[PDB]
C-alpha cells in the first residue's frame, strides 16, 4: 500500500527546473560564503554575521532538497526508516532554520529602524550570540521531537498522504511557527513602508523622494515573501479539507520546487541591495 | 611645550599721579589669551584685565592694556595711594598656565580656605577651600602657589563639569585634587611633600564655560615645612 | 581686535574672517562676511569660489546606508570672487572695508545671508569605538579654484574652515513651568495629586536644576520610590523622526508617602557631561575639532508657521515619577507608575 | 591641510 512515481522522460523534464534552480542557488550561496570567509572585515557588525548564518542555513538544505528530488522522484529507491524519515527531518529543519534566520534579520533591521540609538545597546555580541544559538536550538528540537515523538505509526493517530510518517499535529505546529513569524515580518515591513509614506506626505505638507527609493526594494521583497510562502502554506492547508485530489498532488509537486525557488531568490534580494556586499563582490 | 613668559622691568619707581607702563613678553604665540592681575602685599591678588584687552567689572577706568604680537603692555594713567603693589601677568591659551616674575611698583559670593601648617619631609597635608555663592559644576577651581618673594606658579586645576583634572609638571603624582559636589568644596591632598615646595597656597574660581581668568580669588593659607 | 586666517598649502588661496562664531536671533542672523586673497599672476583663467555648506552628516546613517538610508546635505550657497561680475550689489561691511584697506589690493570680499529657518549646529556624541570624523549638523566655509574642466588639481589645494551657528539666551524669563496631575487607579475612591514645578524657566549650563515636588495621597496606597530625571530628547525630523529618550541627570529618592498624607520638598539635580561620557548618541554643542565641548544648548523656534525645521532640534524636559508598591504573590511585583514632565530651555547667556 | 592662524587689524 504505497504511491508510485515513474516516468521515462517526464520525470526528467519536471526535474530539469528544480535541478537548474538548485544548482544556481547552491553556486550563489557558495560564492557569497567564500567572499564572507575570505575577508575578516565582515566581522565588525553583527548584521552580516546573521546574514552569513542565513546564507549557510540556505546552503545546507539546498543540496538535501535536490538530492531528495532526484532520489524520491526516480523510483523512490531509498527505503530504510531512517534514510527517509531523518533525511526529511533534516531538509525541513533546513527550511525552517532559513525562514527563522530571515525573521532574525527582519527583527534586527526593524528594531534598528525603530530604535537606532537603542539598537547598538540592545544588540551586543554576547546577547546576539545567545539569541542566535537559541533560535537554532529551537530549530534542532522542532526537527528532532517529531522524529522521536509523535507519529500516526509511533502512537495511535491519523497518517498523512502528503508526508509519510508525520502526524497532522506537527503539520499544524510547523505551519503555525512559520506563519506567526511570517505575519510578524510582513507587519514589520508594512509598518516601515507606512511610516515612510506617512512622512513623505509631511515633507510636501510642511514644505516624495525617499519613499519611492525605499519602496523600490520593499515592494519586491514583500512580493517574494508572499509569492513563495503564501502559495505553499495555502496549498498545504487544503490537507485539512477532505478534497484529496491526486491532480492537486501533482500541482503540489509542481510547487515543491517553488520552495527551492524561494531559497534561490531570497539570497539575491538580500545580497544585491547591500552596498557593502556589492562592492565587496566587485573587489573580492 | 612650556611657555616661558618674561615681564619687565623687574621693579619701577614712579611718582604719584603720573603715567606708568609695565611690559611683558611671551616665548610662543598666545593669541590674546593673557590676563593682568594686581597684588597688594599680604592680601590675595585680584584680576585687572582679561582677554588681553577687557577690564574686569569694578576696576577703575584708569587702568588699560594693549597687545602687539607677543609683547603685552599695561598702562596706568595716574598713581594714587591705592595703586602701589605687585603686578602680574599670566597666559592660558595652552595648559600649563605659566605666570611671570612680575613687577613691583611703588610711589616713592566669596570663598573660604583652610588646612595649613607645618610639614615634615615625606609628610602629607590637606588644603581645602569651600565655595560660597558659586556652583561647582558651573565653575572650575584652580590651586596656585606663592613662594615668598617670587611670583605665583600654577599648581592644579579641577573641572567638575568635564571630569578632567590637571597638575603642574613639577608635582606629577605628588598630590591629588578632588571636589565634593554635595558640600560644594574643593579638597587638595599633598602627599610626600618635598623640601622645595614651600609656599602659601591660593585657590581661585573661573567660569567653566568661556574661561575669563581667575575672577573670585580665595584668601588662601600659609604652609611651611621643617625637619 | 585680530582676524582669523586659513591658508592653502599652495599658498595662493588664503581666506580671512572676522569672527568664527555667528549668532542667529529670531528676527535675523548675523551675516557670514569674509575676504579671499590670492596672487592671480599664478592662474590666468582659474576662478575663485567660496561656499557655505550645511550638512546633516552621519548621525548613525552609515549603519543603514548599505541598503536603507543615505547621507544628505542641507542648504548650500555659492559665490564667485575673482571677477566682480555683478558690480551692482556691494553693501560692504565696516570690518570688510577696514580689512581690505589693511591688506590692500587683490583682496576680494564675500557676504552670505543665512536663511533663518536653518537649524543650529550640533554634534552627536561620538562613541569611542567609532572614533571617526564626527557627525551631526555642521556648517563650513570652503573655497576652491574653479573655471576648469578637471576638478582634481585644485581639490587638494582648496581651503576649508569650520563655522558653527549658536543661539544665546533670550534673557526674558517666562511663566513658571508647572505640571499638575490627579491619578485615580479605578480601584480606590481616593486620588493622588502630583504637582511639580521648576524654580525658573531658562537655565544656564552648569547651574543646578531645582525641582519643587508636592504630592498629596488621599488613598491607602503609598509610594515606594521617587524617580527624578531629565532626558535630552532631540527630534531628528524630516527623517525617521526617531526622537531618542536618553536621560542626562538622575535622582533616586527612596522616600515614602504615607496614606492620606503630604510630601513637600525640593530636589537639586545638575546636568553635566562628565558622567555621560560612556553614553553615545547624545547631542552636544558645536565642535570645531576633536576638542570637546559642552551639552547641546536647547534650540528655540518662532511661533509662527512652526514648520518642521530641517535638521536637529533639541529640547529639555524633566520628569517626576511616582511608583507605587503592590505586593503580589507575597511581596513586590508592582507594575504601576505615574509621571509628569516639565519642559525647560537650557542655553548660554549672551556675553557682554 | 595647514592650520588656522590670525593677524592684526588697525582700529
Ligand atoms: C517542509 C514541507 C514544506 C512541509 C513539511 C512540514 C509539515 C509538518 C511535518 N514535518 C516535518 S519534517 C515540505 C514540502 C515538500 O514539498 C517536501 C518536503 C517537506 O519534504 C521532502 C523534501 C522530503 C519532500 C520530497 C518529495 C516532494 C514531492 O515533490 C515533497 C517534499
Amino acid at each position: 500500500e504505497c504511491f508510485m512515481v515513474l516516468n521515462p522522460s517526464q520525470q526528467l523534464a519536471i526535474a530539469v527546473l528544480s535541478l537548474t534552480l538548485g544548482t544556481f542557488t547552491v553556486l550563489e550561496n557558495l560564492l557569497v560564503l567564500c567572499v564572507i570567509l575570505h575577508s575578516r572585515s565582515l566581522r565588525c557588525r553583527p548584521s552580516y554575521h546573521f546574514i552569513g548564518s542565513l546564507a549557510v542555513a540556505d546552503l545546507l538544505g539546498s543540496v538535501i532538497f535536490v538530492y531528495s528530488f532526484i532520489d524520491f522522484h526516480v523510483f523512490h529507491r531509498k527505503d530504510s526508516r531512517n534514510v527517509f524519515l531523518f533525511k526529511l527531518g533534516g531538509v525541513t529543519a533546513s527550511f525552517t532554520a532559513s525562514v527563522g534566520s530571515l525573521f532574525l534579520i527582519a527583527i534586527d533591521r526593524y528594531i534598528s529602524i525603530h530604535r537606532p540609538l537603542a539598537y547598538k545597546r540592545i544588540v551586543t555580541r554576547p546577547k546576539a550570540v545567545v539569541a542566535f544559538c537559541l533560535m537554532w536550538t529551537i530549530a534542532i528540537v522542532i526537527a528532532v521531537l517529531p522524529l522521536l515523538g509523535w507519529n500516526c505509526e509511533k502512537l495511535q493517530s491519523v497518517c498523512s498522504d502528503i508526508f509519510p510518517h508525520i502526524d497532522k499535529t506537527y503539520l499544524m505546529f510547523w505551519i503555525g511557527v512559520v506563519s506567526v513569524l511570517l505575519l510578524f515580518i510582513v507587519y514589520a515591513y508594512m509598518y516601515i513602508l507606512w511610516k515612510a509614506h506617512s512622512h513623505a506626505v509631511r515633507m510636501i505638507q510642511r514644505g516624495a523622494r525617499m519613499d519611492i527609493e525605499l519602496a523600490k526594494t520593499l515592494v519586491l521583497i514583500l512580493v517574494v515573501l508572499i509569492i513563495c510562502w503564501g502559495p505553499l502554506l495555502a496549498i498545504m492547508v487544503y490537507d485539512v479539507f477532505g478534497k484529496m485530489n491526486k491532480l492537486i498532488k501533482t500541482v503540489f509537486a509542481f510547487c515543491s520546487m517553488l520552495c527551492l525557488l524561494n531559497s534561490t531568490v531570497n539570497p539575491i534580494i538580500y545580497a544585491l541591495r547591500s552596498k557593502d556586499l556589492r562592492h565587496a563582490f566587485r573587489s573580492m | 611645550s612650556d611657555i616661558q613668559m618674561t615681564q619687565s622691568p623687574s621693579s619701577l619707581s614712579a611718582s604719584v599721579g603720573d603715567r606708568v607702563t609695565i611690559t611683558c613678553r611671551a616665548s610662543q604665540s598666545v593669541s590674546s589669551a593673557v590676563a593682568w592681575y594686581q597684588q597688594k602685599p599680604g592680601k590675595a591678588p585680584k584680576l585687572l584685565i582679561y582677554s588681553a584687552s577687557s577690564l574686569y567689572s569694578g576696576v577703575p577706568s584708569r587702568f588699560s592694556g594693549s597687545r602687539s604680537g607677543t609683547d603685552f603692555t599695561l598702562t596706568i594713567s595716574s598713581l594714587q595711594p591705592e595703586d602701589f603693589a605687585t603686578y602680574y601677568c599670566q597666559q592660558y591659551k595652552y595648559v600649563p598656565v605659566t605666570f611671570g616674575q612680575g613687577t613691583k611698583v611703588e610711589i616713592k559670593v566669596q570663598l573660604v580656605e583652610s588646612g595649613g601648617g607645618l610639614v615634615q619631609p615625606g609628610g602629607s597635608l590637606r588644603l581645602s577651600c569651600a565655595a560660597s555663592g558659586f556652583n561647582v559644576y558651573s565653575s572650575s577651581i584652580h590651586w596656585v602657589r606663592q613662594a615668598p618673594g617670587k611670583g605665583l606658579e600654577w599648581v592644579a586645576s579641577i573641572s567638575s563639569y568635564y571630569g578632567y583634572t590637571y597638575y603642574a609638571d613639577s608635582v606629577k603624582g605628588r598630590f591629588t585634587i578632588s571636589a565634593d559636589t554635595s558640600k560644594n568644596t574643593a579638597y587638595l591632598q599633598m602627599n610626600s611633600l618635598r623640601a622645595e615646595d614651600t609656599a602659601v597656597y591660593y585657590c581661585a574660581r573661573s567660569r567653566q564655560f568661556w574661561y575669563s581668568g581667575l575672577d573670585y580669588w580665595g584668601q588662601g593659607t600659609l604652609v611651611t615645612v621643617s625637619s | 581686535t585680530r582676524v582669523f586666517k586659513k591658508a592653502s598649502p599652495n599658498g595662493k588661496l588664503t581666506v580671512y574672517l572676522g569672527k568664527r562664531d555667528f549668532v542667529d536671533h529670531i528676527d535675523l542672523v548675523d551675516p557670514v562676511d569674509g575676504v579671499v586673497l590670492v596672487d592671480p599672476e599664478y592662474l590666468k583663467e582659474r576662478r575663485v569660489y567660496v561656499t557655505l555648506t550645511c550638512a546633516f552628516r552621519y548621525g548613525r546613517e552609515d549603519l543603514d546606508v548599505l541598503g536603507l538610508t543615505f547621507r544628505k546635505d542641507l542648504f548650500v550657497a555659492n559665490v564667485q570672487s575673482f571677477p566682480p561680475a555683478p558690480e551692482d550689489k556691494k553693501p560692504l561691511t565696516r570690518l570688510q572695508e577696514r580689512l581690505i584697506k589693511k591688506l590692500g589690493e587683490h583682496a576680494y570680499p564675500f557676504t552670505f545671508e543665512i536663511p533663518p529657518n536653518l537649524p543650529c549646529s550640533v554634534t552627536l556624541q561620538p562613541g569611542p569605538e567609532d572614533t571617526g570624523k564626527a557627525c551631526g549638523v555642521d556648517y563650513e566655509v570652503k573655497a576652491f579654484c574653479a573655471e576648469n574642466l578637471e576638478e582634481k588639481i585644485h581639490k587638494r589645494n582648496s581651503v576649508r574652515l569650520v563655522i558653527r551657528k549658536v543661539q544665546y539666551a533670550p534673557e526674558r524669563p517666562g511663566p513658571q513651568p508647572t505640571a499638575e496631575t490627579t491619578r485615580q487607579f479605578l480601584m480606590s475612591d481616593k486620588p493622588l495629586h502630583l504637582e511639580a514645578s521648576l524654580d525658573k524657566e531658562i537655565y544656564y549650563h552648569g547651574e543646578p536644576i531645582s525641582v519643587n515636588v508636592h504630592v498629596t495621597n488621599n488613598t491607602n496606597k503609598t509610594v515606594k520610590k521617587i524617580k527624578i530625571s531629565v532626558r535630552q530628547y532631540a527630534d531628528i525630523c524630516l527623517f525617521n523622526t526617531a526622537q531618542y529618550k536618553c536621560p542626562v541627570a538622575m535622582e533616586e529618592a527612596d522616600d515614602t508617602v504615607a496614606p492620606s498624607s503630604t510630601f513637600c520638598k525640593v530636589y537639586t539635580l545638575t546636568p553635566f557631561l562628565a558622567n555621560n561620557r560612556e553614553k553615545r548618541g547624545l547631542a552636544l554643542d558645536g565642535k570645531l575639532k576633536h576638542e570637546d565641548t559642552n551639552l547641546a544648548s536647547s534650540t528655540l523656534l518662532r511661533e509662527g508657521a512652526n514648520r518642521e525645521i530641517l535638521g536637529i532640534i533639541v529640547s529639555y524636559k524633566v520628569k517626576v515619577k511616582l511608583v507605587v508598591s503592590r505586593g503580589g504573590l507575597l511581596g513586590d511585583l508592582a507594575s504601576s507608575d505615574v509621571a509628569v514632565e516639565l519642559p525647560f530651555t537650557l542655553m548660554h547667556p549672551k556675553p557682554k | 591641510s595647514c592650520t588656522t592662524a590670525s593677524s592684526s587689524l588697525a582700529k
